[PDB]
RNA sequence: GUUAAUGUAGCUUAAUACAAAGCAAAGCACUGAAAAUGCUUAGAUGGAUAUCCCAUAAACA
């Protein structure tokens, strides 16, 4: 049968196989660094003297999956661009746009400041409810 | 200037980092207007309501999300997830293309609902028993990017569609009939993209046409990109729709079934065992010396 | 303890007091800019008719 | 009127595309002070095109 032929190993080209497996490789380096590297995506909040934004970035520092007040769609239904709602709103959009991207799992690592921060708490809380993970799974060896 | 807070320097720092320096780096070795009036004109109201004024101080605004989705659609944006699972480059050989109609696909799955295909969307094989819902004069095509088993640039065809008048599919031939997804055991995730391009007059695709029912995988195999450089004059992709599949049960009754061949298992495979080669005389070896090196220590 | 009204006739005031303020303040420093402008304006003009006129008056 | 200026919000040729952006800057809370920190405040194309333009303000006048 013509079917039956098939290659003694597989050819998987997608970037996110081994991410999304776990065997993809982290970042093991960086030992004299501080925060840790060993997260394939993380999360980049950035609030503006008029606007707050969200992004989900890669080890490589391009950015995914982009959420931010200044995009039109969201600040026609959001009064204020600065604000603990706006944190909220922005987190449950930048969800969505992850929803809308296919990315699930994220690594977020707040600053003191920032994590003391009852709108990213609550932006957090965004978050978690609409299922995008904080924390990504271990890398496989 | 000293910086007042750790954040100015860590986010200076990591600007810094991210842009190139003469000196070697890690980074190096390892890597319209009128509408925008009107949009001015709501955020005074926005901004002079009262009502809302009181909600920020008393944090309890809302906002109708499902409006900001169907606003912010998106070309843009569609683009970075083809882009970033590297559909262009295994699908264009590396031509990038701005989808400017908003194409959005779903898996039918029974009569109540239909599974969502978005962007980067996992659907199990056993949800696509059927074929699903794709919502000018264009062409449409489907493909199996990594779901090859024997070819890397290899992929192969789900069911493709050819001269679809305006918008309803209906009437396209059924060049290739549709099959269920087959993604072999053990390769984790495989993608498939749902491609539209732009059919500037209606041409006869002879060579793409395929006997119906086809199962031969002899004969689905096909090229993305010599098949749209055969047509890339007539043809511009403006749609994208592409999800995940992993190994379930339905592809071994896909691949058994009709497909009729063995399913497909593979795994890392580990190197040959590396063993030391002892010399045939040890020639002023000890047994202290030779005892380290033995297994017997 | 304050009424919800209270409070709510209180954020009023406060937020009439801060633009109050606010406007002072862009005003008052437009008037450190203005001044000293008008100034420096006032050092150039005499300096073309007699340079050594400043002289005394810069000690 | 001739020359010449000056016409996004303190600053920027940020931008006219998917946003009028980023930055400077503010109020209150937290009681040595400041800073840090949390919650919050006020904002602009006076205007076009791929130089006119009117307004404005100068030397000519």
């Amino acid at each position: 049968k013509e079917n039956e032929a098939v290659a003694p190993e597989f050819t998987n080209r997608n970037p996110r196989n081994l991410e999304l497996l776990g065997v993809a490789r982290k970042e093991r380096g960086w030992a004299t660094v501080w925060p840790n590297r060993e997260f394939w995506h993380r999360l980049r909040v950035v609030k503006t003297q008029h606007h707050v934004e969200a992004f989900v970035e890669h080890l490589n520092g391009q950015v995914v999956v982009s959420a931010s007040t200044r995009e039109w769609a969201i600040k026609k239904h959001l009064y204020s661009t600065r604000n603990v709602v706006a944190c909220e709103s922005i987190g449950r959009v930048l969800a969505q746009r992850c929803l809308e991207a296919g990315i699930n799992f994220m690594v977020y690592q707040p600053t003191p400041w920032e994590a003391s921060s009852d709108s990213i708490k609550r932006l957090q809380n965004a978050m978690t409810e609409s299922g995008v993970m904080l924390r990504e799974p271990r890398r496989i060896y | 200037e000293k910086y007042r807070s750790f954040e100015r320097y860590r986010r200076r720092a990591e600007q810094e980092a991210r842009a190139p320096h003469w000196w070697r780096t890690y980074r190096e070795h390892f890597v319209r207007t009128q509408k925008l009036l009107e949009r001015k004109h709501f955020l005074r109201e926005l901004r002079a309501n009262v009502e809302e004024e009181r909600a920020a101080r008393l944090r309890t605004a809302s906002i109708p999300l499902e409006a900001v989705r169907a606003e912010w659609e998106g070309p843009y944006h569609k683009q970075r997830l083809a882009e970033y699972y590297g559909l262009y480059r295994d699908l264009f050989h590396g031509a990038t293309f701005v989808p400017w109609v908003p194409l959005h696909v779903a898996y039918a799955v029974g009569e109540e609902d239909l599974i969502p295909v978005y962007h980067g969307n996992e659907v199990t094989p056993t949800e696509a028993s059927r074929a699903p819902e794709v919502t000018s004069l264009w062409t449409l095509l489907f493909i199996n990017l990594d779901g090859h088993l024997l070819e890397p640039d290899a992929e192969y065809v789900h069911w493709l569609l050819t001269n679809i008048p305006s918008n309803r599919v209906a009437e396209g031939q059924e060049t290739c009939p549709y099959l269920p997804p087959f993604p072999a055991r053990g390769s984790g995730f495989h993608r498939f993209a749902f491609l539209l391009f732009k059919q500037d007059k209606p041409i006869n695709f002879s060579e793409d046409t395929r006997p119906s029912p086809c199962y031969q995988l002899a004969q689905r195999t096909f090229r993305t990109f010599d098949f749209y450089k055969r047509h890339q004059e007539a043809m511009t992709p403006a749609g994208l729709a592409f999800f995940q599949c992993r190994w379930d049960d339905s592809v071994t009754h896909t691949f058994h079934q009709l497909l009729d061949m063995r399913e497909p298992v593979f795994e890392f495979v580990r190197p040959p065992p590396y063993h030391p080669k002892q010399k045939r005389f040890p020639h002023e070896q000890p047994l202290r010396y030779l005892d380290r090196y033995r297994d017997s220590h | 303890e304050h009424s919800p009204e209270e409070s709510e006739r209180r954020a009023l005031l406060l937020k009439r007091w801060a633009l109050f303020k606010q406007q002072e303040h862009e005003m008052e420093r437009d008037a450190i800019r203005s001044m000293l402008e008008a100034q420096q304006e006032a050092l150039e003009e005499l300096k073309l008719e007699s340079a050594e006129l400043y002289a005394e008056a810069i000690k």
